[PDB]
This record gives C-alpha cells, structure tokens and sequence, in this order.
C-alpha cells in the first residue's frame, strides 16, 4: 500500500516547490494544506474551497493497475501514481466519477518526508 | 397545475437551467476563484436566456437589508415584500434571480461583510409553507454525480414577515438571509 499515507499538495512557485497553507472559502480559521490522507478504512479528501471529506473505503470502488497505480471511487474517481518515488512525490489525478472533466492533478508529498516549506497562503493580492 | 394548499404552481427550473460553481478554472487562479461568486451567478443568469448585463449593482436592486436593539432593525420589510413579489413573477417566466444573502450565521469571517450571492430557481410547498430553491455557488463539493450546489436541499423558507432564509446543502453551518434582489435584464435588441 503505497497511497497509504498523508499526501501534502505542493504548488511550483517562482522561488521552488512549497506547501501552501488555505484559510478555507467556507471558515477562515480552519487553516491546512490541501491533501489527500489515506490511513486504513479512510480516504481524506481536502481543498481549499470546502471542508474535508472523509470518506470510508468499505464502500468505495478500488483498483490496482500496474506499476503501483491505483484509483479510488468514492464520490469522485482519485488516481494515484508514483512521480519520483525516492523523494516520495506523486501525483493523484481527482476527476468527477463519470471521468468526464479533471478537477485537479497536482503532484504531492508524503508528510512524513516534506521539507518543503508551508507557507501561509495570502488571498487579499 | 395549481397547487390546493398554496394556491400557486410548484416550480423547479434546474432542468433548463445548467449549474456553475464559483470554484472553476474558468475564473482564473484560486485568487480570482476566491471571489468569483458573482461571476459564477452571472453564468447561471446566461445560461438561463438572460442578457450578461443582468444584475447590475446599482439602484434598480432591491434592498431589503439596511445598516440594545429589536431582530428587525436592518430589514426593511416593504422591501421584503417587494423582492418577494419579483422573485414569483421571474420564476412564473421561466427565470432565476440573483440575490445577495447575509449570514444569520455561520459567517466564514465575522470581522467582514464578504459579499455573497446565490441564484433562486424553483419554489414550492409543504403544507403551504412555501420554499425556494437555490444553486450555491460557494461549493466545489459533488456528489451522486452532480455539485452540491445543485442539490434540492438548498432551500430558503419564507418567513412570516417575508424575509427569505435557509441553509445550503454543502454547509449546514451557514444561516442565509436574503438582504438584496438584483434585477434581470432580458434578450432583446433594443
Ligand atoms: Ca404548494
């Protein structure tokens, strides 16, 4: 199980790769990286724009390609797969479930070998 | 038909009416996402046959709500009534209407008045209590293949004394008040 961990988003900046940091659209004291955790029965889906959904994987649609790749279905279709293994990026592509438009592919870091900075994202330009 | 126990036709334009989050590429970056509520409104007002220059903030809005002390000090209850007629007769055309809301609660900053708007879109009853529904913007969230935003769950209430409020789907954390009506403009050449 390769997925399994805490995947932190990482945003390519001018000045290198960091971890944002979002005040949430829906609460501005809920402050967090967006992410995506898995951890045994649970699929944490979080952004910026709503609370974090957690789903459990009891019910979910889950298969494995090759090469370590594997896809989730909950309420949207997550696909998971290796970027730079060694330093423990990947990429999880989120589609709605019909598969018909990306919501995001942005590649991510395990939380427990992230030495990128988390800077506090600043919404008033 | 017309319904017996509140005497009007039940209405739900979702159908002819296509959804739009706020939270799209189309928008921009999430700089420009992060206010692009109205924008987002504004293309559901396209999407239902209405002009782009619909909705304009300017003194054609009605404006309900007004800046120890009564509940009602910052509504304007004549307006209330007015919003509320506009907002029948739009719906018995076949269109929505935008409004701006207020939050009774759940606020995500207090210390702002960040404006937000939603669009209406149908109404109906249950046992003459009349309700409106609405498409939230404010909402990326999807489920059983559609956005939340969409959901029949978002439903403002009319009140006894004509003030419209409700809870969206995707948060039921926020208390909505509807504080402004804004005007839609039609299709035509001149
Ligand atoms: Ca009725």
């Amino acid at each position: 199980r390769p997925y399994e961990a805490i995947w932190l988003a990482i945003t390519d900046t001018d000045s290198g790769y960091v971890v944002y940091n979002y005040p949430n659209f829906q609460d501005e004291k809920m402050i967090a990286p967006e992410y995506v955790a898995i951890r045994n029965d649970s699929l944490i889906y979080a952004t910026w724009h709503d609370y974090p959904e957690k789903f459990s994987l009891k019910y979910a649609k889950i298969e494995n390609g090759n090469n370590e790749q594997y896809s989730f279905v909950t309420e949207y279709h997550f696909s998971f797969m290796w970027v730079d293994k060694e330093k423990h990026i990947a990429r999880w592509t989120i589609s709605d479930i019909q598969k018909k438009k990306t919501i995001s592919n942005y590649l991510y870091i395990d939380s427990r070998y992230n030495t990128f900075p988390l800077i506090d994202y600043q919404w008033d330009e | 038909g017309v319904c017996p126990l509140c005497g009007k036709k039940h209405i739900d334009l979702r159908s002819k009416i296509d959804y739009q989050t706020q939270f799209d590429s189309r928008f921009g970056t999430k700089k420009e996402q992060n206010v692009a509520c109205y924008k987002a409104c504004k293309v559901i007002l396209t999407n239902a046959g209405l002009s782009p220059n619909s909705a304009p903030n300017d003194n054609t809005v009605i404006q309900i709500g007004v800046e120890s002390h009564s509940s009602s000090l910052t509504i304007d209850f004549v307006k209330a009534s007015e919003g509320l007629n506009y907002i029948n007769q739009q719906l018995e055309t076949g269109y929505p209407i935008l409004v701006g809301v207020d939050y009774k609660a759940g606020s995500p900053n207090s210390d702002k008045t960040t404006d937000h708007f939603i669009v209406i879109v149908g109404r109906g009853c249950k046992n003459n209590e009349v309700y409106y529904l609405f498409y939230e913007v404010g909402t990326g969230q999807q489920e059983n293949g559609q956005y939340k935003g969409a959901h029949e769950n978002n439903k403002l209430y009319l009140k006894k004394d004509n003030t419209l409020q409700g809870t969206p789907y995707h948060n039921s954390n926020k208390k909505y008040i509807v504080v402004q009506i804004r005007k839609n403009i039609l299709s035509l050449e001149h």
